[PDB]
């Protein structure tokens, strides 16, 4: 019974290998009390800390995909493993996701954690965007994975990566969510504490989408009432959003809403085509696949067809495969790579990491 | 539990630096499937392309980058030489097959060759056609065994030029391979009718024999392990390469059976007694695939791939006493292109820097147990073992 | 039923023997990954490396008509009968085929190589020259074959060759290619890859010509866009080239182009042809056979027949011969030849070879 | 009084015939402003843009080679004469540098633009490999000239170029900036801006170096902290850097770490000298010129020394000339150049283009 | 440490931004894992690493 754990910017993906969906998934967070206790734990972790956050302060242990505390880091895998999973990680063998191009620092801590603090039997590093090339069952295809933290451009070709044509974005999901923040205020709405993002970042799921066209979407906002939604606050307190709902979106097509000078989603993914060989472009137009939370707005498959085939040549196909369960493709590419035959040659034995060290994760993986 | 236990499913190969190559060799153009390359702890022997007759470069480790193109050569065959092998008691005697029908024994001086060598220690005449098969024994001194494509095995002591054994009626097609087994006592053998034979020198009988152990028409290989088993290589009739373990007290069906790949070319076993690991490199691949044998099913176990971007056309394999030791180095190949020899090192990645104890056993010496003529009366002997941690630095 | 392998530097054309077009034909190229697979072959040849070549080292295992490597070159015939034709060698004779000129060591290996590698029943190595001339029904005639290596130009009289006539020229369709990826920087189109080399190979089949005046064509070129002429790339890109197509082929006849002091093949054919007796030039100017897929430019048999006109005296008369099919005319002349019933006396049996040698195969064989 | 002005696809290096050294050396850089002012000049060219290269986004007109915005190209030539050099070029004659195997396309338009746009009096045009070749007072040998945007091998014998055997490498100063963002990701640093381009390239040109043997400089740097090296940002942040001071000039000799197919610069100047003839590479071995700014790395001489030694034959002297003053060794020839007595007779006249063309150009020039 | 280990020894005055290129005891080839002070001698102080060595500074 192996172990897939997928550690997120925003969210914790983890279950067991074989099955369909991850059985745990809460957000990755760490709340601590900002209050002083009047009547006769200092932090909390996950869900729990989603239901006391009145209270305490939110802190992300990953930014930008980047661990900016592994202390709060450590608590993440630990109520993985004991309060949402309920097993013993000293048991199980387990696989864990990295981003493209990770530091190779980043997976030395990540691997020494796992095996010096958990104890696992094995483990195994996969790259989160050739699991999600696994579970939409191909071998060839630039997956665009856009979640809460950093967005990747990751092009394969015949089970081959191309990493000199890996391109990065610092704009995904966290980076829209304090976008919206930003332009609830134009409209009345003041929402400022950590504890009020989580309330923004649940506006943003359930009400933003992106627009064919900006500007006649802009247009009809403004002489219409159509595209106004309405929201209710924990508190009852109900509020309404009118051109927000695909302005927030647009930001990943138009970066310079943030102030970024870097090219939208549909430029980055043309660019890491254009980056990768001649004769691999034409399988990479069709086969452009979407995985990742901030590629589930509506819509956003038919912009970013109506975009790359306004960059690409005339003559190529442009084909946008949007699983409808791309917001856990990772995790499913991992539960499936995981329970291969071919794969349990690729487990990392902790036998083996005492007396060998990193060096044989660095081989071994990818 | 989930991984298999073993010492060596992260060994990792690494190419030498280019300053530690020998460059500038005429590797021979024989269409014949040996390894081209013998080395010892002292000198290293490539079989090269002479422009008349046969010769082979004998140069020492030592000797480095770009070889002259007027290298001495030892040059005493009339014809193609075929197969070589340094005698495992004495790392300055060779012997070597050539087309002209004849085994001729040499020996180096110390410090190698100033002058072309063209007489040999010893002419061994007794093949009728070209001698493509050379094996030393393992513990008996001076004992030659040398196999032609007359299919006829031959058993001779060099230190009197003398036949020991004549076993002529025993292979009735071409003869691929001849392997010793442990202490000497019998050998096994691949056949062109895909059949593999284990036999007794020393009183000329058919211990074991498993017909059609594969179906395929392309070359097989067939050697003995330490534990007494058969490791072979082949094809299948679909045209795809196998390894097979067999028991030579059951040949009925094979202890395990793996196919690799669908590439031509003749897959040449490298084994290794002291990490019961077989390193199978394919002449003409680019790649190295060791696996580990032992007696958990499916008793062949995958281990890794030395992967590159050139095709080898030779191999030699370093034994034990040349190793660098202190460097957690168990396996060295010397990788013969077409106009290069590339050192390729194995070795197990330990962060301690002291002797590794389980990575290096007692392994067999250059002190022979018996002699030629003890060795015929019947006497059987295991290799005389040393001690590697004296080699640690 | 007898095979004919016909193996040049660039293209392998292989068959049966009595057939009017070779069943086999592809790139006598071997691939190589040149990444590293992610997701859980170490070589390609002929079309699948031709199809893979995104991703792959492509080498010609023969440049200049030299084998570079006997390990690719074995890839080549192990893929020519297994995979192509689909036939057992040990069952059928192959009839090959060989330059001019040949080296006997390299005659030795592919005689060894049939015999031992594939255990063909009967082989015989056939001159190319010879068998360009039993295509069109002549035994009289100097034949200037141009493919992807090198050119000769071997005149041949009532049966007879003239072997101290022989020429080469070191100039074939291989640099033209390296020629036209020279001149294409030029127009601003950067081919530099071995898999853009198959592009550009791709261009100068299809696009390129001769010009009967060169000059007069560079002027033309100069003042119209007559002779633009556009090409879609493999990822939908047109590009469009003007002078370079009759720049590039241009080379054959002003080998200066590309720094060589060697003469152009009208000067090469003349040159041999007066090597030979003065009996028998006026045959060989009346027979000028051409051979391979460099001279399948069009425009090529009229610029020879000026050029060789304004060499030869005024009253002999020059009369170049070029087939439709000429690209396969080694390959048909040699499907002829093994048809014939005075053939059969000069197929050399495995079992001779083994008992006698490589000697057998240099009498018998010219 | 003449001008000697050396464009390149980083630095405009532009002087005075007669003098040592360009009295003017600026980015060739064109800024635009990317926010919206808010306070009651459109562009900045060189050291102008560089300064408030903060609000604005910097773009190079020139990559690799190829002039990419004519526009932004004239930008540069009028910064240069106005600004710069403070002189009216309708009263100089000016001398211009031309990259090797130039398309004569670039050049009409260099020459075009400097007799219509400037109204300079006279105009000559020189090759960049010939003048370094100068600056060193020598007649014969191949200089390897690596800037900012593309790297040449152009050998040189006796005064003759041989234009077979001139090799080209895109890889240069700019692949080697961009490689420098990508691994500094790796420890933690993120540039992503053309602002922060201009940074890393300042960290390239500090505190990189070239490895003797790069695979023993890498696992001192693993076992030790002595390779390591601070850097101060502009805003006062110090970053430390250890290995990727001798990791991003290694890609000039491992090109495969950028995903290329092509060799490194000490092969390229090795088939370079392979590609000449026989007789005079023994001249080029002993004679191997280092130009341009991408030669400034400390110990990049003897790892070329060290490289082409192992590739050349042992009775070859292999002798690599790096002047101190090579990153103006292409301005220092023509300063040289321009003031010989017997380069009067070159200058091409404004008269003599208004009533002929750039056919005038074509000629004389090589 | 980016090679090797090291730990850092400032005086109790030192306070405030410490320099990115302040000296360290960076003797050991792999990272330090226990440092501890004399208790005889403020100057004197042992550290243990991963390079199976424990050095006396
Ligand atoms: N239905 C939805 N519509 C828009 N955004 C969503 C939706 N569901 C999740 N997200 C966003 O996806 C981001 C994280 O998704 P995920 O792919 O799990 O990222 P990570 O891998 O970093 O955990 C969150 O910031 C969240 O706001
Ligand atoms: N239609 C064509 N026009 C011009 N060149 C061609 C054409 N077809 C093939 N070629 C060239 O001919 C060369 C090979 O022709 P061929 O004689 O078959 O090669 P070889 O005999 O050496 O295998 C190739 O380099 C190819 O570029
Ligand atoms: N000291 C140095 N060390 C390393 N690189 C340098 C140094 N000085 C300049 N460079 C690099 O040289 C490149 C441009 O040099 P130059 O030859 O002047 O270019 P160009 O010829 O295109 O004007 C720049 O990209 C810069 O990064
Ligand atoms: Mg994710
Ligand atoms: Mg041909
Ligand atoms: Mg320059």
């Amino acid at each position: 019974a192996a172990l897939v754990v997928d550690n997120g910017s925003g969210m914790c993906k983890a279950g067991f290998a074989g099955d369909d969906a991850p059985r745990a998934v809460f957000p990755s967070i760490v709340g601590r009390p900002r209050h002083q206790g009047v009547m006769v734990k200092d932090s909390y972790v996950g869900d729990e800390a989603q239901s006391k956050r009145g209270i305490l302060t939110l802190k992300y242990p990953i930014e930008h995909g980047i661990v900016t505390n592994w202390d709060d880091m450590e608590k993440i895998w630990h109520h993985t493993f004991y309060n949402e999973l309920r097993v013993a990680p000293e048991e199980h063998p387990v696989l864990l996701t990295e981003a493209p191009l990770n530091p190779k620092a980043n997976r030395e801590k990540m691997t020494q954690i796992m095996f010096e603090t958990f104890n696992t039997p094995a483990m195994y590093v996969a790259i989160q965007a050739v699991l999600s090339l696994y579970a939409s069952g191909r071998t060839t295809g630039i997956v665009m994975d856009s979640g809460d933290g950093v967005t990747h451009t990751v092009p394969i070709y015949e089970g081959y990566a191309l990493p000199h044509a890996i391109l990065r974005l610092d704009l995904a999901g966290r980076d829209l969510t304090d976008y919206l923040m930003k332009i609830l205020t134009e409209r009345g709405y003041s929402f400022t504490t950590t504890a009020e993002r989580e309330i923004v970042r649940d506006i943003k799921e359930k009400l933003c989408y992106v627009a064919l066209d900006f500007e006649q979407e802009m247009a009809t906002a403004a002489s219409s009432s159509s595209l106004e939604k309405s929201y209710e606050l924990p508190d009852g307190q109900v509020i309404t959003i009118g051109n927000e709902r695909f302005r927030c979106p647009e930001a990943l097509f138009q970066p310079s809403f943030l102030g970024m000078e870097s090219a939208g989603i549909h430029e980055t993914t043309f660019n890491s085509i254009m980056k990768c060989d001649v004769d691999i472009r034409k399988d990479l137009y069709a086969n452009t696949v979407l995985s990742g939370g901030t590629t589930m707005y509506p819509g956003i498959a038919d912009r970013m067809q109506k975009e790359i085939t306004a960059l690409a040549p005339s003559t190529m196909k442009i084909k946008i495969i949007a699983p409808p369960e791309r917001k856990y493709s990772v995790w499913i590419g991992g539960s499936i790579l995981a329970s291969l035959s071919t794969f349990q040659q690729m487990w990392i034995s902790k036998q083996e990491y005492d007396e060998s060290g990193p060096s044989i994760v660095h081989r071994k993986c990818f | 539990k989930v991984v298999r236990q073993s010492k060596f499913r992260h060994v990792f190969g690494q190419p030498v630096k280019n300053d530690q190559c020998y460059e500038d060799i005429r590797v021979s153009r024989v269409t014949w499937d040996s390894t081209f390359c013998a080395v010892n702890p002292k000198f290293l022997a490539v079989i090269v392309e002479a422009s008349g007759g046969g010769a082979f470069l004998v140069l020492p480790l030592s000797k480095t980058g770009r070889i002259d193109k007027a290298y001495p050569t030892v040059c005493g065959h009339t014809g193609p030489v075929l197969d070589i092998d340094w005698c495992p008691h004495n790392d300055e005697v060779i012997a070597s097959g050539s087309e002209d029908c004849t085994v001729m024994v040499w020996q180096i001086p110390e410090n190698g060759l100033t002058s072309p060598l063209t007489e040999p220690v010893v002419v061994l005449e007794g093949h009728t056609k070209r001698v493509g098969i050379i094996a030393w024994h393992p513990t008996a001194r001076n004992v030659l065994l040398s196999a032609g494509c007359d299919n006829v095995v031959l058993i001779w002591n060099v230190g009197t030029a003398e036949e020991l054994y004549r076993l002529d009626s025993l292979h009735p097609d071409l003869i691929y391979n001849v392997s010793w087994n442990h202490n000497g006592s019998l050998f096994c053998s691949a056949c062109k009718d895909k059949s593999v034979r284990i036999i007794d020198p020393r009183r000329g009988t058919l211990v074991a024999e498993r017909e059609k152990a594969h179906e395929g028409a392309r070359p097989m290989r067939a050697i003995f392990l330490a534990d007494g088993k058969v490791f072979t290589t082949g094809f299948s009739r679909m045209s795809e390469r196998q390894l097979a373990l067999w028991d030579p007290e059951n040949l009925e069906e094979p202890m395990a059976l793996q196919e690799l790949d669908s590439s031509n070319g003749a897959l040449l076993p490298f084994y290794d007694p002291d990490t019961s690991v077989v390193y199978v490199c394919g002449k003409g691949d680019s790649s190295i695939r060791y696996f580990e044998i032992t007696e958990e099913p499916p008793y062949i176990h995958f281990l890794n791939t030395f992967t590159s971007k050139e095709p080898q056309r030779g191999m030699g394999s370093m034994p034990k006493r040349g190793l660098e030791v202190s460097k957690c180095e168990i396996a060295r190949f010397y990788k013969l292109h077409e106009r290069k020899c590339e050192p390729i090192v194995m070795t197990v990645p330990r962060k301690s820097d002291l002797f590794q104890d389980d990575l290096y056993p007692d392994t067999a010496g250059p002190e022979a147990a018996l002699e030629a003529e003890e060795w015929v009366s019947g006497r059987d002997a295991d290799p005389i073992l040393i001690s590697l941690r004296e080699a640690y630095v």
